[PDB]
């Protein structure tokens, strides 16, 4: 838990930045700051006005953005800032003092209606979310999935995981459910295609394996872990993040997105050799929910995707690999593989851990290494 | 719905002899569930014997019961089965079966596993001489 002030009061760490004031002198919602939307709109919360404002780019410079970033999680990282048209819809902005000094910036920032450099802070901490431009798809070629990884225990795939920093990889919990709960168990590999090259030595030791502290093993509920790495990875065409999604991505109903993996290619099937991909669309909840699909089952830390006729889906071997979508000419993390009652099956499609409600869970980890 | 799971097949037998458990559910199907078969006989502690996953691609077995006891499913049928031969006194117990919704991990499901799950009311097995 988290102290409030001096007179001893804790609240759980999710309770932190979550729009309620837990706190009574408002500590939990006072330092919060958030990307937004598919342009990374810098935006600070106002627990007084209950509400999330952007940062005018008046007086704005990269130490900002940097301090900004490394509040956020994202540790050295920095990929780009500058001031654009705010597309997040707000009426009512944050403007740095200048004629105060020395303070941090939510004590420096102030409400204005107005932005006098007419432009709005956007702010990306990491070059993530570029590439080279399962049942039912088809072989991936270097580069293509670069965030791509697989993890091994006892020399065999176990499961997948998405790179999102050089130290950090997103996978499913119930891949590292004990005894696989310790790190000293797991390899990961990353920019190969092929199983028969990812031996001894040719993958990355891992430090820590991290659950989510509500994950619920019988349900699958919460069904999101990370994997910190011992060294941190080097970029390059092969190798690179996944960006991870923002509040405010307005995903439409059906979106289209991409699964990848190594996951057998037919239900009992063996892990394949190669790299595959494969197109699946969102399926509203409320649909996979039907009586004739699973029934209630998929909570709102879940999602759906595939095609409720079968044919295409993820399978044995692609738990905790990702669920990606291109928007912005951007590729973000929208679930990572979780269950799915067979495989391919008409009317039993995949259920992907919802990583959008996961992100602020994500980045406390991240900041507290 | 909430899966209700209900076993049967257990009885008695003598030493030597085979049942086959099975288990069925009502409330949602057994497909989604990975499932563990543990047992207790009074005075001991609990025993996960067998589990096997939803596809039935990865099946795993105690020392105790490994070459006597099989596990299968069939998920059209809503069903999965305990082949137990060659029985012995220190068979003797409640057998259960314990659910979870399964994963999509490439691994045995644990037989310890039965310690959060949904479990069934059981069926006695006793194995001795008349
Ligand atoms: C800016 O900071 C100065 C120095 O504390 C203060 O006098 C002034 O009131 C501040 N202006 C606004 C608009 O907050
Ligand atoms: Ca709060």
């Amino acid at each position: 838990g988290i102290e409030c002030d001096s007179s001893g009061t804790c609240i759980n760490p999710s309770n932190w930045c979550d729009g309620v004031s837990h706190c009574p002198g408002g500590e939990d919602e006072n330092r919060c700051v958030r990307l937004y939307g598919p342009n990374f709109i810098l935006q600070v919360y106002s627990s007084q006005r209950k509400s999330w404002h952007p940062v005018c780019q008046d007086d704005w410079n990269e130490n900002y953005g940097r301090a900004a970033c490394r509040d956020m999680g994202y540790k050295n990282n920095f990929y780009s800032s500058q001031g654009i048209v705010d597309d997040s819809g707000s009426t009512s902005f944050m403007k740095l003092n200048t004629s105060a000094g020395n303070v941090d910036i939510y004590k420096k920032l102030y409400h204005s209606d107005a932005c006098s450099s007419k432009a709005v802070v956007s702010l990306r901490c990491i070059a993530c979310g570029v590439n080279l431009n399962i049942v039912g798809g088809e072989s991936a070629l270097p580069g293509a999935w670069p965030w791509q990884v697989s993890l091994h225990v006892q020399n065999v795939h176990v499961c997948g995981g998405s790179i999102i920093t050089p130290e950090w990889i997103v996978t499913a919990a119930h891949c590292v459910e004990k005894p696989l709960n310790n790190p000293w168990h797991w390899t990961a590999f990353a920019g190969i295609l092929r199983q028969s090259f990812m031996f001894y030595g040719a993958g990355y030791q891992v430090e820590k394996v991290i659950s989510h502290p509500n994950y619920d093993s019988k349900t699958k509920n919460n069904d999101i872990a990370l994997m910190k790495l011992q060294k941190p990875l080097t970029f390059n065409d092969l190798v690179k993040p996944v960006c991870l999604p923002n509040p405010g991505m307005m995903l439409q109903p059906e979106q289209l997105c991409w699964i990848s993996g190594w996951g057998a290619t037919e239900e009992k099937g063996k892990t394949s050799e190669v790299l595959n991909a494969a197109k699946v669309l969102l399926i509203e909840t409320q649909r996979c929910n039907s009586r004739y699909v699973y029934d209630n089952l998929i909570t709102p830390a879940m999602i759906c995707a595939g095609f409720l006729q079968g044919n295409v889906d993820s399978c044995q071997g692609d738990a905790g690999g990702p669920l990606v979508t291109s928007k912005n000419n951007i590729w973000w993390l929208i679930g990572d593989t979780s269950w799915g009652s067979g495989c391919a099956k008409a009317y039993r499609p995949g259920v992907y851990g919802n990583v959008m409600v996961f992100t602020d869970w994500i980045y406390r980890q991240m900041r507290a290494d | 719905g909430q899966v209700q799971l209900v076993e049967s097949g257990g009885g008695l037998v003598q030493p030597g002899g085979s049942l086959r458990l099975s288990c069925t559910s009502s409330g949602s199907p057994l497909e989604h569930y990975d499932i563990i078969w543990f047992r207790q006989a009074p005075g001991r502690e609990r025993e996960g014997v067998s589990s096997i996953t939803t596809s039935g691609g990865h099946t795993n077995y105690a020392d105790s019961v490994k070459d006597r006891f099989t596990i299968s499913r069939d998920n059209a049928k809503n069903v999965v089965y305990l082949q137990m031969n060659s029985l012995k006194p220190e068979d003797t117990a409640v057998y259960y079966c314990a659910g979870r919704v399964g994963g999509r991990r490439n691994w045995i499901v644990p037989l310890d596993g039965y310690d959060n799950a949904y479990w069934g009311q059981g069926t006695q097995v006793t194995v001795s001489s008349g």
